[PDB]
């Protein structure tokens, strides 16, 4: 009965911030947001959000007076990531997705730390992960879609472009219902969830160059589209970056820019197969001189139980793999990006 | 380069008394503030920083930018380029409402803590210590000072009002000179001179107290007062001056530093205007942003300072350049309390504030003085300055802005210190 698909286009900020638009309410408030299958939970900015943090000053708030569809909740929701903390109170209203609407449970949030959201250009979060992660257990905005029926397959898709490949062009795309066959080649190798509740698969192993220095006896695989870089925990990232000679430079991981393109090649197995990043892949190379340091796009992230210790494969990996998250099946499938 | 771009992670994660004192009356005899060692203080704390400690800096480096931005924005809106130059310093600005939570306690504390945007009062003031440390410790491998940053604190307490003991010993994980007097607020305007004859006396600047109007009740002055001292490398003080432009029928000649060589350089042709990086130091650099046509200062302001980021030295690239600009000696202060209070905020500094940890006596603030004193000094593509532009000076190594600049005049004046 359903055969629909929407695509959505997104904004590529320095390879680092993903961004498309919802609206909230009737009419409409439009919203920059990234779409994490890292998470599940719903939230932008507040009009209730006092003036004294700078972040909500500097972003787009949302006004429940001035939409008609708006119906009050108000239960306290607090959302904790790694360096800060957003919180504030759940709201309900249509919210558009795409082209399609949809009465979804989100977070008005009324107080936003300066870092990190002083560095967002997007202004809240859309949850593409399980009911499981979903904080305050609040249906996410995939489920509330999928109850609807108008999709053609229960699953969604994410192209990410290289921000110097292309200039004045796609940044991105997510499509809801299917993938789009224009920004992938080949077929799709699919891989099981290793459990229903988290876009989490196993990985057999990573390896530096030819030898596996790393996940010797199996690890975790978290797909997060809305991580910038490629997460491992701080013990295994700092075993890559010595394999790598990378220094540590403030917050960035850092080499020589001119050593940069005989950096070895980094491969996740995954389903017995080898995905590959070559150092272009995983290196801004904004230059190539022996004196300038170049970013290593690969971080460490301790995310704790249950879901961590595990790996997170954000932008950096999406850019190189097209990526399909099957809610059906309950697999991801990867395939060549174009 | 030079900037930070920031990888986010949006995985939810999911986890007896106190001895106090009358300061001394503001009229007793106090030795002048010896600059040179206040520096090498600096210099030393850099020194023994562990990387964590560079980390957390550079932290509150970033929080200062974003604050330092706002309220460049706000000066801007309400007030605008009082008589020739407006300079603010984000990490100053920062110190001065972190040296106030320090102070503070229940709802006064929250909204100061909000506005900061990040607990530990203790940890952040220490964090902007090694913050000015890393900038001046910067040029030291020579015996020449390319740069030197002194601040002064000054606690200006009426009759019968005891600061805690305490609070001042906090303050110095900051700002190690504080200078807290005794002062009658009777009469505002012979309070005003007081001070400004106090901090001639113990500094020897130029300053303007914004106190004569305050409330009748004042028993609380918190002064700031910033020197910065920068020789820019391989620059040269011109014999001869030029004329700068003020408008289309004004023009004023002005000794100019001259200096040629390779300068991060960015000309932007849709949002029309051109940046330059001259450093001081390996890490340390003044920034100066100057719009194609004069006429678009405002514009070009509200698409860099005003947009609060640093995406405007993003597409920097080197280039040969003669950079002409004039030896800026700028003195000025604005109230920050009289800033914030005309701001679009809720109330921080108001009659209702809490800052018993300050004092258990009744506090009612008069001013919160922001006074900078900024030198710029000497050791094919022309840049000339001889046009209103705007300037930042900026440390990688925090990430830190220590001032952000606007000159539409570059002649020294005491009507820098008027207050609105
Ligand atoms: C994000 O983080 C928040 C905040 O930390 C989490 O919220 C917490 O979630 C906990 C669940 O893990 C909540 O803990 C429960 O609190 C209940 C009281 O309000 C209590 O009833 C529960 O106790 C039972 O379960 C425990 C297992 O975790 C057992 O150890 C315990 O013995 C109890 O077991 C039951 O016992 C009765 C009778 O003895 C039996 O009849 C039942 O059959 C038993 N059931 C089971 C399964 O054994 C438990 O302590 C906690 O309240 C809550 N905290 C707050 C402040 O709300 C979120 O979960 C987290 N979210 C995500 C997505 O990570
Ligand atoms: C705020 O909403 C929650 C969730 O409400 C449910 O889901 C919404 C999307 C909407 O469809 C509602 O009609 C649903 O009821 C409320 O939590 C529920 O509380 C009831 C108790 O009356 C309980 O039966 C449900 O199991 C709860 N659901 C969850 C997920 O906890 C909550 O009561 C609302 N708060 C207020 C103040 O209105």
């Amino acid at each position: 009965l359903g055969n629909t698909t929407s695509s959505v286009i997104l904004t590529n900020y320095m390879d680092t911030q993903y961004y498309g638009e919802i609206g909230i309410g009737t009419p409409p408030q439009t919203f920059k947001v990234v779409f994490d299958t890292g998470s599940s939970n719903v939230w932008v900015p507040s009009s209730k959000c006092s003036r004294l943090y700078t972040a909500c000053v500097y972003h787009k708030l949302f006004d429940a007076s001035d939409s008609s569809s708006y119906k009050h909740n108000g239960t306290e929701l607090t959302l904790r990531y790694s360096t800060g903390t957003v919180s504030g109170f759940l709201s309900q209203d249509i919210i558009t997705v795409g082209g399609i609407t949809v009465t979804q449970m989100f977070g008005e949030v009324t107080e936003m730390p300066a870092l990190p959201f002083m560095l967002a250009e997007f202004d809240g979060v859309v949850g593409m992960g399980f009911i499981e992660q979903a904080i305050g257990r609040v249906t996410p905005i995939f489920d509330n879609i999928i109850s609807q029926g108008v999709l053609k397959e229960d699953v969604f898709s994410f192209y990410y472009n290289r921000d110097s490949e292309n200039s004045q062009s796609l940044g991105g795309q997510i499509v809801l219902g299917g993938s789009d066959p224009q920004h992938y080649e080949g077929n799709f190798h699919y891989i099981n969830l290793i459990k229903t509740g988290v876009w989490q698969i196993q990985m057999k192993g990573v390896s530096v160059g030819s030898s596996t220095l790393l996940c010797e006896d199996g690890c975790l695989a978290l797909v997060a589209t809305g991580a910038s870089y490629i997460s491992g925990s701080t013990s295994s990232i700092e075993k890559l970056m010595e394999a790598l000679g990378a220094k540590k430079r403030l917050f960035d991981y850092v080499v020589k820019c001119n050593e940069g393109p005989t950096l070895p090649d980094i491969s996740f197995h995954l389903g017995g197969k080898e995905y590959t990043l070559t150092s272009a892949d995983y290196v801004f190379q904004e230059s190539y001189s022996s004196k300038k340091l170049c970013t290593l796009a690969i971080h460490a992230m301790d995310i704790p139980p249950p879901t961590g210790p595990t790996w997170a494969l954000g932008a950096t990996f999406i850019r190189k793999f097209y990526t399909e998250f099957d809610r059906r099946n309950n697999r991801i499938g990867f395939a060549l990006a174009r | 380069d030079r900037v930070y771009i920031h990888p986010f992670h949006l995985v939810i994660h999911n986890e007896p008394k106190d001895p106090t004192f009358i300061p001394a009356p503001i009229q007793a005899k106090t030795s002048p503030v010896d600059e040179k060692a206040l520096q090498d203080q600096l210099v030393l704390v850099a020194a023994k920083l562990d990387t964590e400690d560079k980390l957390r800096a550079a932290m509150v480096g970033m929080l200062a930018n974003f604050l330092g931005f706002r309220i460049y924005g706000m000066h801007s809106e309400l007030w605008g380029v009082v008589h020739g130059a407006t300079v603010l310093s984000p990490t100053a600005v920062f110190g001065t409402l972190a040296s106030l939570y320090l102070g503070a306690l229940d709802h006064t504390a929250d909204r100061l803590q909000a506005i900061l945007g990040v607990l530990d009062a203790h940890k952040v003031l220490s964090a902007l210590q090694a913050v000015q440390g890393l900038l001046v410790a910067q040029g030291r491998a020579d015996s020449q000072a390319q740069l030197l940053l002194s601040t002064v604190v000054g606690v200006f307490t009426a009759p019968g009002l005891h600061l805690k003991q305490p609070f001042v010993q906090g303050l110095a994980l900051y700002t190690p000179v504080v200078l807290p007097r005794s002062l009658d607020f009777t009469e505002l305007d012979v309070a005003a001179e007081k001070i400004d004859r106090f901090m001639q006396a113990v500094t020897g600047w130029k300053t303007g107290s914004s106190l004569m109007g305050a409330s009748v009740d004042s028993t609380l002055a918190f002064n700031t007062y910033v020197h910065f001292q920068g020789k820019m490398k391989g620059f040269s003080l011109l014999a001869e001056p030029q004329e700068f432009w003020v408008d289309q029928s004004t023009s004023v000649s002005v000794p100019m530093l001259s200096g040629m060589g390779t300068f991060q350089h960015w000309s932007d042709i849709q949002d029309q205007f051109s940046v330059t990086q001259v450093p001081f130091t390996e890490s340390a650099s003044l920034l100066l942003i100057q719009p194609h046509y004069a006429s678009d200062l405002d514009k070009v302001e509200g698409l860099t300072f005003q947009q609060n980021s640093l995406n405007w030295m993003k597409k920097l690239s080197p280039r040969t350049i003669h950079l002409t600009m004039p030896q800026l000696v700028l003195q000025g202060s604005y109230d920050l309390q009289d800033l914030l209070a005309q701001a679009e905020l809720p109330a921080i500094l108001h009659t209702e504030l809490n800052l018993q940890k300050l004092s258990n006596d009744r506090i009612r603030v008069g001013e919160v003085l922001n006074s900078i004193f900024f030198e710029l000094e000497a050791d094919v593509l022309e840049v000339t300055l001889n046009r209103p532009f705007l300037f930042a000076v900026y440390d990688q190594s925090a990430t830190a802005l220590h001032f952000l600049g606007r000159v539409a005049n570059p002649l020294s004046t005491a009507h820098h210190h008027h207050h609105h």
